[PDB]
RNA sequence: UUGACCUCAAAUCAGGUAGGACUACGCGCUGAACUUAAGCAUAUCAAUAAGCGCAGGAAAAGAAAAUAACCAUGAUUCCCUCAGUAACGGCGAGUGAAGCGGGAAAAGCUCAAAUUUGAAAUCUGGCAACAUUUCUUUUGUUGUCCGAGUUGUAAUUUCAAGAAGCUGCUUUGAGUGUAGACGAUCGGUCUAAGUUCCUUGGAACAGGACGUCAGAGAGGGUGAGAACCCCGUCUUUGGUCGAUUGGAUAUGCCAUAUAAAGCGCUUUCGAAGAGUCGAGUUGUUUGGGAAUGCAGCUCUAAAUGGGUGGUAAAUUUCAUCUAA
RNA sequence: UGAAAGUGAAUGCAGGUGGGAACGCCCUGGCGUGCACCAUCGACCGACCCGGAAGUUUGUCAAUGGAAGGGUUUGAGU
């Protein structure tokens, strides 16, 4: 039994396991499989892109709100302030995400600027060959199967240069302001108990 | 390997290695960790400590995430930095002091454990220790807290 | 506190926007037309025996019972007293 | 007495459809015990085996009555990670997820609740025409009668909004041939070089000479180890002569855009799913702990209302979503 | 490190003492120097038991805050 070193066993094989055991034999055969799909998916949808453009959105944590990653669609304000109508974008691959709205001018600005590039590298074949109406090119002859991420990256902010120090910065206590703004949110409720108690005494 | 195993060296004595009175039977003490307070208190109160009992309070959907704060000590700051920017300030007095901010290098706080060289410097950070403030101050820099 | 990690507003300080209404956020809302029909079945249909009940303890103005009864009956305080006041609204209306 | 309508029957009525099998994977229902706990009753085995019902080439799930508490994210599914973690446990044996993050893949929408009311504009079936074909086997269009339907079939709207209004720009076929080109597709067809000598042997496909081919020296066959005897192999993701399809083009014809739609601001209105949510209780379940789901029974709302914010309750705020 | 809220590791050459590897030096020993290791004495960080100085705003008297210093106790620490 248990007279060894080391820590105590926690193996969870008391069920059947080796009925649902799974191998990755086809691992490579997956790949494969994933990228022929992939090369006929873009000779299929070719000349537009392969992977439709994505906004760039914040992640919801402090763990990573520092970071900028790639959201779902844009929403309906950015994509009205850009001058694209709702319906016009899903055609010319343009995602569009009711679900999230822009809280900030930040991030508006941010999408609104990504569209707006997307739309001055784009070019939109005519309905009908020879007619070009209102959002059309009139040279569709250069057109060329070329991917999003080379025309524009999701880009992180940079990391902040070299700064003078001031003389606001110098006299600042950091521990300080801290331990006392953590104090003054934990009695936050403590106080307007008081406050309001002694409103009605008086 | 089975070629360097020793079941390949048992082969021709009888028990293979397991004794003739006490013999290798299934499980004659039981099956994992029962009995560690009948039969195995020796072994459970001697080599593991704590095993057994509650200690502390219970906490209901803890997530990881809005507890995320790994420390950074006061030595390993200039170590953030590129060799060039170190190279460009590190000794020489410039108007101008270098931004440290330890939440890209993936930090939420700044420790105080180390020294400074004596090149003021600014350092960009969520929390910090009382002592690192300390000694950042007294070393000519100044924490600028982040949100 | 702000633009601190900590304190009471905490949080990055940015350039604020105004959400535009969300439509899914007006359900809840009475309508004119909704308002107009509920009364008509009201007058059609009456009261339920427990809302006759409420009813008359709160003529009878023990009102303490009353929001009781209908706490047992309903199942919240939210929806007893909710009861509470349509159907106080209600008697008012009738005795006027 | 005739009729009308409702309800309910009958027919070897006209035309259809269901069963049964397979069940690896898929959706449920029902449901153990051996076993582990060194005994054993909760637990575990296990939401397993057996039993039952129902599908597809996948199924299921899926465009939030979703997370979160951020600088917020944004249908579902799967993978890695969270994580053997929070939690659950005679807190014993043991069990045990989720948010974020990275990736694979991405696609959105449809009704009910509205007076078309200056016109049921909708639909099945019979009959008669035309037409089309993986197809004399398929699939329809038009006409016209009977019928269904006002106890509501079309258009219109779906909360991301929208509808009524208001001026002012932009946008448009559910089309049908033809011709050739460019692709794809299963398939008939075509394929380089020793069997030259000597020895051994029943047999040369062996050994030894002399050579050849090679984008072919994979593999098989042939009287013993054959690149050169044969089928093949490489050329080939191709030539060929026959086929089927795809998206463009190049045109011809029918297209009644009086119309239909996107956008713009509105001092405006804005219908949003009930024995359902929810509450109590009892079983069963979960990691879900003063209940996580499901089900029975009892009680049963509402209208800025109702869900969810993972410690019961009351009140008050704040986010979030919009169920039946 | 604590159950947590939370705080979060230099008096010193990153410290003394004893033994020490290796080297140097001197006439077998002696002197200097001390790696790794253990005995050990102290410092630092956290918990615990005291102790209440600034500062903060909000109740200033108070609320909040918790530095100095004290333990010679505690940790799977520096």
């Amino acid at each position: 039994a248990i007279h060894v070193k080391g820590q105590l066993p926690n193996a969870h094989f008391h069920k059947d396991w080796q009925r649902y055991v799974k191998t990755w034999f086809n691992q490579p055969g997956r790949k494969l499989r994933r990228r022929q799909a992939r090369q006929t998916k873009a000779a299929k949808i070719a000349p537009r892109p392969v992977e439709a453009i994505r906004p760039a959105v914040k992640p919801p944590t402090i763990r990573y709100n520092m970071k900028v990653r790639a959201g779902r669609g844009f929403t309906l304000e950015e994509l009205k302030a850009a001058g694209v109508s709702r319906r016009v974008a899903s055609t010319i691959g343009i995602p569009v995400d009711h679900r999230r709205r822009n809280r900030s001018e930040e991030s508006l600005q941010r999408n609104v600027e990504r569209i707006k590039v997307y739309l001055a590298h784009l070019i939109v074949f005519p309905r009908k060959a020879g007619q070009p109406k209102k959002g059309d090119a009139t040279d569709v002859s250069g057109a060329e199967q070329t991917d999003v991420a080379a025309v524009l990256p999701i880009t992180q902010e940079a990391v902040e240069e070299a700064k003078p120090i001031t003389e606001e910065a110098k006299n600042f206590n950091a521990f300080s302001t801290l331990s006392n703004e953590r104090a003054y949110a934990r009695y936050a409720g403590a106080r307007a108990a008081f406050q309001k108690k002694r409103a009605e005494e008086a | 390997p089975t070629h360097v195993s020793k079941t390949r060296k048992l082969r021709g004595h009888v028990s293979a290695g397991h004794g003739r009175i006490g013999k290798h039977r299934k499980h004659p003490g039981g099956r994992g960790k029962a009995g560690g307070l009948q039969h195995l208190r020796s072994h459970f109160d001697k080599y593991h400590p704590g095993y057994f009992g509650k200690v502390g309070m219970r906490r209901f959907h803890l997530m990881k995430n809005p507890l995320w704060r790994p420390t950074v000590n006061l030595d390993r700051l200039w170590t953030l930095l590129p060799n060039e920017a170190r190279d460009k300030y590190l000794g020489k007095n410039t108007e101008v002091a270098p931004v440290i901010n330890v939440l890209q290098s993936g930090y939420g706080k700044v420790l105080g454990k180390g020294r400074l060289p004596e090149t003021p410097v600014i350092v960009q950070t969520r929390y910090v220790s009382r002592r690192a403030e300390e000694k950042i101050k007294q070393a000519g820099g100044v924490v600028e807290l982040i949100a | 506190a702000p633009g601190l990690v900590v304190g009471l507003n905490k949080g990055k300080t940015l350039t604020k926007r105004q959400l535009p209404e969300r439509p899914s956020r007006r359900k809840g809302h009475l309508s004119k037309r909704t308002a107009f029909v509920r009364s008509i079945v009201r007058e059609v249909a009456g009261f339920a025996p427990y809302e006759r009940r409420v009813m008359e303890l709160i003529r009878n103005s023990q009102d303490k019972r009353a929001r009781k009864l209908a706490k047992k009956r309903l199942g919240t305080l939210k929806r007893a007293k909710g009861k509470i006041e349509e159907l106080t609204s209600v008697i008012q209306s009738s005795r006027l």
